């Protein structure tokens, strides 16, 4: 427990604790699901309440025309990293006249959260950024970890309990290729609902969903325009 | 051996032979410290004397002899010296006198004080108003850098004697003595062991000869061939390196 | 590997007369670089000490005139060279060294009878120069203790002999085969100092002796060496009673080796000087011990 | 103890300190030992490699330095401190001849490295290069020289050296060598070279485990041998 | 707990040297490492009124001890340990014992009743041989 | 140490009687006890192997051992980060070798009798020597392994007796076979290992943490004697598992059906588990605002 | 290192404890201000 | 122990442990190994596929410095991308200042000099990764160099990275590397990554190999075995 | 718990890190300097290790200016940061006043140097006490300084291992005039009571200042002074 204390320090065993401790503060958050077609890349959110009456708690949020993230983990870093997120963009905007391409974007974050990682006295980025695309090869879904390892992934699952959205989503991503916009949407739906306990349902003023197609600029729907898609639903098998 | 007859004149001489001492005229039974990096001999050259016209040998860990309660440990010192004078030839071996040797200094409030009571004990009843007559006192530690120059004044501890670890030529003794009686087939290439060989320990060459057994029962041989000792060397010399904080800094 | 070293020595050991000698030097380079090799099982070094001892046998056969330079001179610079093609230490502690020295002194074994003074202690003394300052650590010490065991009976003992063995008694007590070979190799230079009368010299190294005791169980004649040098040593003083009690071992070992002339000689001394010990109660309870015998009445000095 | 614990660079009310008398132990972690030699015109650096695997390269391994044209150096110590030590050696050592229009003497150029050394036990926050360094050079009016640079910022001059794990045998040896009065004539400082080292260690290598630095009044350039001249005095003190 | 038992073995020793009885005829011999330490209400005269420093030895007291060892010993030579009394890096008086203990042991070790005084400098050289590194460093 | 029979005047031995005790000491025969599989532990198939080639080739091997010019060693030492596994496989060592098994426990010689626990270490023992095949167990030799450099073994009045009697016994009796001697402890950084060295407890058996799949089939073996539901992704018990021994996941799975025997529903779930997850290490979960 | 009639209770208490309770049907509870007193061998499973 | 929380202290005999320390998180990183033949440098890398959600692809280890030089790192792979970065950004001042392309002896200095320089204050910590350097020339040959988180940094014929670093090395000997074309060593590679660990304690992996030299013209690049897929071919022979 | 840091007080007393670094001078090589009626005298002890060492390297008496010398008893390494240092302080003040700096001078600034090492925090102080001496305005000057950063005068002083038996000798052994000869004389024979072995050449290293400036004396001119001496 003596080495317990800064991010400076290495284990006798090779591993870095407070690294492994910011892992923890992405399980806090709540579970988000995000997925792609070959032409259209979905990611689905859950909301968390704060009381009975106020509102609830965003977590898609928009960055370009092409790009838009979900969160998940400290709601301080998640401005912080979104600052430097969109600033980014209109810069190759300013300068190159040319949307981002995604994949080298996610480069500049691992960059970015890799110095306060290794230098003494400032803690990592407690956060856990899917990032869904379109450079000109196509949709993509990209998760990021606060130990600055990004992945690209074809769909994924982070957050509370989100292993059972995972065991839902590799017995139906060869189903999810060949999908159209509609139930694409409603195939990613179908995995938030098994990180929910079964005594509650999936309602319209507790989700979000957001969709960039390749003719389709980023949108953010909520609480109205998702019952045009929680139509066309079974209920949980119990 | 070179440090085995310088040994043997300051102990084994004077219980065995005192004629001599009195043909020049002088005293000692005093005994040594050996002072050297553990594994090697600091035991052994203590029992191979404690054999030739052997006696009440002790042995002392020093250790065991330090707790909670304040009076005990001066208890235990007084004892082991009490027993000494009731048998009267004798031999006292005390490994790690770093322990409780020490250095005596000004504040250390809790612990430290019961120490140098212990320390001032035995400082002063191996060299005390009684003549401690007939006794030899074998003091063997790994460390010592400091202890007490009251210990360490030639008096109590008249001479002192380095032992080291290698020779590459020791190491060809070592490995004949315990790859001794073992059954082989006379294929032995010694050198190119000990070459490969960097053991620095006859517990560690115990221990190859030990291996090298081992493998020669495996695959059903009643002999021991060559090629046992090499998978017995690599196995040691990686059993090494598989250890940390390993420091050899004596004076 | 080494079998072509076997046909090397199957060549050598017929053509030492049919080949020139200088040709087993030119065949030394080869076996000196199979030498350097030594690797895991076929050239490996107890095959390469015997071709080192295919040619020291070879040249004795040579040298077994007095023409003996080849075998030291070549001997001497072969050592030096396979040293010289290297560094520090010749190619291994074991075996072309000593293994081929514990040959040489088996042949001076041999040869020690018939040749004279001079090539021999030739031979010795290149033997005593290798091992001063060249290959002179443990493995192995006995070699050269048996070596100067017989390099002290050229001159059958004066001053340089004792000094000669006295500078070579204090370093082979560690160890030397403690079971007989020490021992009598320690008791040899002792009537060595009572030849140079030097009788501090040897009353010192005569008080090493007798912790290895009953040492008349396993040999005899260990025995009676060792007291006539002690029964002279105090002779040029006086302890009467010390030799009378060395007697008394010279009197009851030869007695169950049977003896009839020569148990009397011992008992006759024993009977003569009790008599020449100052009074003491040491020599009345010893008369009365020695005397009242049924072996004793065979001298008039009974009556006396 | 007194035991302070010895964790930063402060003193010990004996007197000492602790830190910097532990980085002359790390030296010996490098398992090396190197010799310098000052006997006559020429200078000699000496020193083995130790080359365990086939699969690593042989050319790479070599710790001669060449510092100037005619300023070469040897390290020991851990491999990693050692070169980032030739780094600043060779940096300085071009900023002589660029401010002062010569070529910088060897006397002068351990003042310059041993005074870097001394800031970081002077100032803490650094931790102090556990390395050592051996130079040759040949001086105009001075004869060859030879220096020492330790980790604690202390340097000195003098004629035969030893570094690495075996120094207080090696030293012990040179003490005896270097006390009769020679000439030292360029194969009698290669011969006394090897066979300083050719007492210690008990190795035999066939002529392909060490390297040898040379220079001389004749070419005052440094020079690393090659491994036939190598093999050439292997012989050469050696009948 | 328990320093204070040691602290109040001092005022017992105080008292029972020092109280009304004044016991009379009884003597105290007392000696120690450095005093300096101690507690001055020791050292206050009428209780410990003999303060006695023992030095080294000086030269001129070498000369005695070494007469007085080697008075009962079979030194007889004509090598004199003069140049070893009028040496520097001073030598305790326990040391000079030693050196004549392990000339007696070198005496014997090459089988002399006699000390043929090269022995003498083996044995000095060894009980003298402390300081050895300094780094070459803080001088 | 006996409890002789003597005259209340006379002061004198007419009879004896002795070794008159209590039902703790009864209960250390444990013989001809029920079989668990080597092959029930998977990943740790060297130990098994190394005990093999410490005591079973020994049995087996009796004079290859003889003629070699060795000596079969009779201490061997079983040591990990905690237990089950300690234990465990020391029970799976007796459990299919037969020979006269013989278990005994630590605290279980501390008495307040002074010298009972010296008397029993030696009369176990020499029990065990009159048994020709009989092999002796000690169980957490750590709790009088001690000795360690300054902070502990705190005295004592049972450790050295215990201890020494141990290093009394040992060196006692020949090293041949069949009075083998296994010792289980938990780390020998509490030990005394440079101490026995040689023909003392000597054989080190370092165990590891077990793996995932090991920690999953620990749970189903432990799952077997209660209503659990068919729907059970040891895949999520697998991964979910981390710094937890068998005596953990043995605990998750009884604290899962305790649960549901809250909810007095008749089966259980992963979640079970992962309640029984937050149950052991007491955690406790809420909202926490800073998390959106 | 205790062992004076506080043992006595202590060893004949957890002999009791065991031993005669495989499947009983008489429930214990203990409570005290100080959780230092925790014996692992109680809470070894049988016992607490 | 306790005399290794910083990496600016020493140890009482003499070393740093934090240094010691993240040599061995390197250890528990998966096998990568390099090899080079008479006329370029291979590459090797034994890469695990996470669960099933990765994409054939992503996060891989071969890294590409220069238009010559690429890296085989292994540990930590986001530490790897940020000295991979380092090893970028330097040879392009380099072609500013110089003019032409980076000597691979004298880019591998100045990128142990920058990790050198992690293992020296407290404020910051050692580098948890290790690496390979291949290049090609055709004044200069193959090169192949190894650098640890130390900044010990030299030359190698072949090297393996991972845990099965002695376990691989132990089969690069025995092959005549001085004689072989590179294209013999494709399939080579292929034998000695899969000889290792396929799926013992593991489920799945991918093979990806490296490959510069003079049949690319000096360029490097990943090797077309989605052309004739000869690694897993050949090396699934070594099943008997 | 107050002996591991500088910038705090202890509660009764003074600084202890100040006093652990007087203990390093005293652990040093024994020195000695004798102002004289004309000059000033300094001397040290200079044994190496080995004979392979050369004497002709490194130095201790060690000029400033042309009158002014140098000396120390310490850490030879942190001699060499202080001397460079003063060597370039003495210059800025003859470029602003175009005149030789007096010895009083240097002393109040060296030890502001020496003053500025004993702040905080994480800077150890000089292991170097100092002897300074010169010859401006007729009358010669002796000063010492110390880490602490005080300074003084003395008639006559020594430092360095076994100063205390020095300090009693030259306590009976200074008067207030001799010769700059008998200085020297005398310097000798103080270095001679604590020394082991055979004082040569080069044991020993001297440095005088006349009123004609400063010089340290060739071997041989010490050999000369040593060869009958006393
Ligand atoms: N020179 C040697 N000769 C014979 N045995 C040796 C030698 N060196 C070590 N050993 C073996 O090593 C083991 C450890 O020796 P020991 O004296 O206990 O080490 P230490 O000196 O540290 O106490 C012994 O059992 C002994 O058999």
């Amino acid at each position: 427990n003596q080495y317990d204390n800064d991010v400076t320090v290495w284990s006798p065993q090779g591993r870095i604790h407070q690294i492994e401790y910011a892992m923890e503060a992405v399980k806090q958050g709540s579970a988000t699901v995000g997925l792609k077609s070959k032409t259209h890349a979905v990611l689905v959110a859950l909301k968390r309440a704060q009381s009975e009456l106020a509102a609830h708690q965003k977590k898609i949020l928009h960055v370009d025309n092409h790009i838009g993230i979900s969160i998940a983990g400290l709601t301080a870093d998640a401005r912080l990293l979104c600052n430097f997120m969109r600033q980014e963009c209109l810069d190759s905007r300013f300068v190159f006249d040319r949307p981002l391409p995604v994949s080298r974007l996610v480069s500049l974050i691992g960059s970015k959260t890799q110095i306060p990682t290794q230098r003494y006295g400032r803690r990592p980025y407690g956060v856990g950024l899917l990032i869904a695309g379109y450079d000109d090869m196509g949709p993509h879904i990209f998760q990021t970890c606060p130990s600055a390892n990004y992945f690209d992934c074809r769909a994924m699952s982070i957050g509370a309990r989100s292993q059972s959205a995972r065991t839902y989503l590799e017995r139906h991503m060869s189903e999810f290729m060949e999908c159209n916009l509609n139930e694409l949407v409603k195939h990613g739906l179908r995995a938030l609902r098994e990180t929910l306990p079964a005594e509650q349902d999936l309602t319209t003023k507790n989700v979000s969903i957001g969709i960039v197609g390749k003719d389709l600029e980023f949108t953010i729907y909520d609480d109205d325009d998702v019952s045009p898609f929680l139509e066309g639903l079974e209920e949980r098998p119990q | 051996s070179e440090q085995i007859r310088e040994l043997r004149e300051v102990i084994e001489l004077p219980l065995t032979n005192p004629e001599l001492f009195q043909r020049v005229g002088i005293i000692p039974p005093k005994g040594c410290l050996l002072y050297g990096p553990p594994g090697t001999g600091k035991t052994l050259l203590a029992r191979a004397v404690a054999s030739q016209l052997d006696c009440n040998f002790l042995k002392v860990v020093s250790s065991s002899i330090v707790d909670k309660y304040i009076g005990e440990s001066a208890r235990l010192i007084r004892e082991m010296f009490n027993y000494a004078r009731d048998h009267q030839p004798c031999i006292i071996f005390m490994d790690e006198i770093d322990a409780i040797g020490g250095r005596r200094f000004s504040e250390g409030t809790s612990a430290d004080r019961e120490i140098q009571r212990t320390l001032m004990e035995l400082l002063n009843q191996m060299d005390g108003f009684d003549t401690l007559h007939r006794v030899k006192m074998i003091m063997a530690t790994n460390r010592p850098d400091t202890l007490d120059p009251a210990l360490l004044r030639p008096g109590r501890l008249d001479r002192k004697i380095h032992i080291d670890l290698p020779n590459e030529q020791a190491r060809l003794d070592i490995l004949k003595i315990h790859a001794g009686p073992i059954t082989k087939h006379g294929e032995i290439d010694y050198e190119a062991i000990v070459k490969l060989s960097d053991g620095f320990n006859g517990a560690d060459l115990r221990n190859v000869c030990t291996e090298a057994g081992m493998f020669a029962i495996r695959a059903d041989h009643d002999f021991v061939v060559q090629e046992d000792f090499m998978k017995a060397v690599r196995k040691v010399a990686d059993s090494k390196k598989l250890e940390s904080k390993l420091d050899y800094k004596p004076v | 590997m080494a079998d072509g070293g076997s046909e090397r020595a199957d060549g050598r050991i017929v053509k030492m007369e049919v080949d020139y000698s200088a040709t087993v030097d030119q065949r030394l380079p080869e076996c000196a670089k199979l030498a350097k090799e030594g690797r895991l099982q076929e050239v490996i070094e107890t095959l390469l000490s015997l071709e080192k001892q295919t040619r020291t046998a070879s040249d004795m056969v040579s040298t077994s005139r007095i023409l003996v330079a080849v075998v030291k001179m070549c001997y001497e610079a072969k050592e030096w060279d396979l040293l010289n093609e290297n560094i520090m230490l010749l190619s291994k502690r074991r075996s072309q060294l000593k293994q081929a020295v514990a040959k040489m002194v088996q042949q001076c074994c041999t040869y020690v009878e018939e040749i004279t003074d001079l090539p021999i202690k030739l031979r010795l003394i290149d033997t005593l120069r290798m091992v001063t300052e060249g290959k002179i650590y443990v493995e192995i010490e006995r070699a050269r203790l048996t070596k100067t065991l017989a390099t002290i009976k050229e001159q059958n003992g004066d001053v340089k002999e004792a000094a000669s063995i006295l500078q070579e008694l204090q370093v082979e007590t560690y160890g030397s085969m403690e079971k007989k070979e020490r021992v009598e190799f320690i008791l040899e230079q002792m009537r060595l100092c009572l030849a140079v009368k030097d009788y501090i010299r040897t009353q010192i190294i005569s008080k090493k002796i007798n912790t290895k005791f009953f040492q008349e169980e396993n040999t005899e004649k260990l025995k009676l060496k060792y007291y006539n040098l002690m029964i002279q040593l105090d002779q040029h003083e006086g302890s009467y009673l010390s030799i009378c009690k060395h007697y008394r071992a010279i009197y009851d070992t030869p007695c169950i080796q049977a003896e009839s002339e020569k148990w009397q000689q011992a008992l006759k001394s024993v009977v003569l000087y009790v008599i020449l010990a100052p009074f003491d109660n040491e020599q009345s309870d010893l008369v009365h011990r020695i005397s009242g015998d049924k072996k004793l009445e065979e001298i008039p000095k009974y009556k006396d | 103890s007194a035991g302070f614990d010895r964790h930063i660079t402060i003193f010990s009310p004996e007197g000492r300190l602790y830190q910097v008398e532990y980085a002359f132990k790390a030296i010996n972690q490098g398992g090396l030992t190197s010799v310098a030699v000052r006997g006559k015109d020429c200078a000699v650096i000496v020193t083995q490699k130790k080359v365990p695997d086939k699969l690593l390269d042989s050319s790479t391994v070599t710790h001669l330095f060449k510092i100037t044209e005619n300023i070469g150096c040897v390290m020991t110590g851990m491999t990693a401190d050692s070169r980032s030590q030739v780094q600043r050696a060779r940096y300085e050592a071009a900023n002589w001849k660029y401010k002062y229009g010569y070529e910088i003497p060897v006397d002068m150029l351990c003042k310059r490295i041993a005074d870097i050394s001394q800031v970081y036990t002077q100032n803490a926050e650094m931790r102090p290069l556990g390395c050592c360094m051996i130079l040759i050079g040949i001086d105009e009016e001075q004869g060859p020289q030879v220096y020492k640079c330790d980790p604690a910022g202390y340097y000195c001059g003098f004629k035969a050296t030893a570094a690495g794990v075996k120094q207080t045998e090696s030293t012990s040896f040179l003490e005896k060598k270097v006390k009769k009065k020679f000439d030292w004539t360029f194969e009698q400082t290669v011969e006394t070279a090897i066979t300083c080292l050719s007492t210690v260690l008990s190795i035999d290598f066939k002529p392909s485990e060490i390297e040898v630095g040379v220079v001389t009044v004749e070419n005052p350039k440094f020079r690393i041998l090659t491994e036939a001249e190598i093999d050439a005095h292997l012989v050469a003190l050696a009948e | 707990g328990a320093d204070r038992e040691v602290q109040r073995i001092l005022l017992e020793l105080l008292n029972q040297m020092d109280g009304f009885d004044q016991n009379v005829n009884v003597k105290v011999i007392m000696a120690t490492n450095r005093a300096d330490t101690l507690d001055p209400a020791l050292l206050r005269p009428g209780r410990l009124d003999r303060k006695i420093e023992f030095p080294l030895p000086d030269r001129r007291q070498k000369r005695l001890i070494f007469s007085t060892i080697t008075s009962k010993m079979n030194l007889s030579e004509e090598v004199d340990l003069e140049d070893y009394v009028a040496r520097p890096d001073k030598i305790s008086g326990a040391d000079i014992n030693s050196i004549c203990q392990e000339s007696g042991m070198l005496a014997v070790r090459e089988n002399r009743y006699i000390v043929l005084a090269k022995d003498f400098e083996k044995a000095y050289k060894t009980v003298i041989k402390k300081d050895e590194q300094e780094h070459e460093f803080y001088k | 140490g006996d409890l002789v029979g003597v005259n209340k005047d006379s002061y004198l031995i007419l009879e004896t009687l002795p070794t008159e005790y209590d039902s703790r000491v009864k209960a250390m025969e444990v013989d001809e006890r029920p079989t668990e599989q080597y092959s029930d532990i998977g990943g740790l198939d060297k130990q098994i192997q190394e005990l093999v080639e410490a005591i079973v080739l020994p049995m087996n091997h009796k004079e290859k051992f003889e003629n070699l010019g060795i000596q079969p060693p009779k201490g061997v030492l079983m040591y990990g980060p905690p237990g089950t596994g300690k234990t465990l496989l020391a029970r799976a060592c007796a459990a299919q070798t037969k020979a006269t098994f013989l278990k005994l426990a630590g605290p279980q010689l501390v008495q307040m009798f002074i010298g009972d626990g010296a008397k029993l270490v030696r009369d176990a023992f020499a029990l065990a020597k009159e048994k020709a095949p009989s092999i002796i167990f000690i169980d957490e030799l750590d709790a009088i392994g001690t000795k360690r450099f300054d902070s502990e073994k705190a005295g004592d009045r049972e450790v050295q007796r215990t201890m020494l009697e141990l290093l009394n016994q040992l060196d006692g009796f020949q090293p041949n076979t069949q009075v083998k001697v296994i010792a289980a402890t938990n780390r020998v950084d509490i030990l005394d290992p440079a101490l026995l060295r040689s023909g003392r407890l000597d054989r080190k058996i370092e165990f590891p943490m077990p793996n995932e799949e090991a920690r999953a089939r620990i749970m189903q073996i432990h799952s077997r004697k209660m209503n659990v539901s068919p729907d059970v992704n040891y895949e999520e018990l697998a991964r979910c598992t981390d710094d937890f021994n068998g005596a953990q996941c043995k605990a998750v799975c009884v604290e899962a059906g305790m649960i549901a025997l809250r909810r007095g529903a008749t089966e259980l779930t992963h979640e079970d588990y992962m309640e029984g997850i937050l149950e052991v290490q007491a955690k406790k979960k809420a909202n926490l605002q800073y998390y959106a | 290192g205790g062992d004076n009639e506080v043992q006595r209770t202590m060893l004949e208490l957890i002999n009791q404890l065991d031993g005669f309770d495989p499947r009983g049907n008489i429930k214990v509870l203990m409570a005290t201000n100080r959780p230092d007193t925790l014996d692992p061998a109680l809470m070894r499973p049988g016992r607490l | 122990t306790g005399y290794d929380l910083s990496a600016s202290t020493f140890s009482p005999d003499g070393r740093v442990f934090q240094v010691e320390y993240a040599m061995k998180a390197v250890e528990n990183s998966s096998t990568a190994i390099g090899i080079r033949c008479k006329d370029g440098v291979v590459f090797g890398v034994e890469k695990l596929v996470l669960s099933k959600l990765y994409e054939e692809g992503s996060n891989k280890r071969l890294f590409n410095v220069d238009r010559h030089v690429g890296m085989a790192v292994a540990g930590l792979l986001a530490d790897a991308r940020s000295l991979a970065d380092i090893a970028r950004e330097e040879a392009s001042n380099f072609r500013s200042n110089f003019g032409y392309n980076i000597p691979l002896k004298h880019l591998a200095d100045r990128v142990a000099m920058y990790v050198h320089a992690y293992t020296l204050y407290s404020a910051v910590r050692p580098f948890g990764c290790s690496f390979m350097l291949g290049s090609y020339s055709v004044n200069d040959g193959a090169q192949l160099y190894m650098i640890d988180p130390s900044g010990v940094s030299y030359g190698y014929w072949g090297c393996a990275i991972g845990k099965a670093r002695q376990a691989a090395k132990t089969e690069i000997e025995k092959l005549q590397m001085k004689e072989m074309t590179c294209r013999d060593i494709v399939k080579e590679v292929a034998k000695i990554i899969y000889i290792v660990h396929d799926e013992v304690k593991d489920k799945a992996f991918e093979l990806e190999l490296s490959w510069v030299g003079e049949l690319t013209n000096g360029r490097h690049e990943i090797v077309p075995k989605d052309i004739r897929e000869e690694a897993e071919k050949y090396a699934k022979e070594s099943l008997k | 718990g107050y002996s591991f840091s500088l910038t705090t007080f202890s509660p009764s007393g003074k600084l202890v890190q100040i006093e652990y670094a007087l203990a390093a001078v005293a652990g040093g090589a024994p020195s000695v300097g004798i102002k004289a009626a004309n000059g000033v005298v300094l001397a040290t002890e200079k044994k190496q290790k080995s004979i392979l060492y050369d004497e002709r390297s490194v130095h201790k008496v060690e000029p400033i200016t042309k009158h002014i010398g140098l000396v120390y008893s310490g850490m030879g390494p942190d001699y060499r940061v202080l001397v460079h240092r003063a060597r370039k302080l003495a210059q800025q003040y003859y470029l602003v006043y175009q005149e030789p700096i007096p010895t009083a001078q240097l002393v109040q600034r060296v030890a502001s140097v020496m003053q500025e090492y004993t702040q905080s925090g994480g800077v150890r102080p000089f292991g170097v006490s100092l002897l300074i001496c010169g010859w401006n305005e007729g009358r010669p000057y002796l000063f010492q300084s110390d880490p602490s950063g005080a300074y003084f005068a003395w008639k006559a002083t020594a430092m360095g291992k076994n100063y205390v038996n020095g300090k009693t000798f030259l306590e009976k052994r200074y008067n207030e005039d001799l010769e700059l000869e008998d200085a020297i004389h005398t310097a000798i024979l103080t270095l001679k009571e604590s020394f082991e072995g055979q004082m040569t050449e080069d044991n020993i290293e001297v440095g005088i200042c006349n009123e004609a400036g400063f010089r340290r004396l060739t071997p041989t001119e010490v050999k000369d002074y040593l060869a009958a001496i006393a």
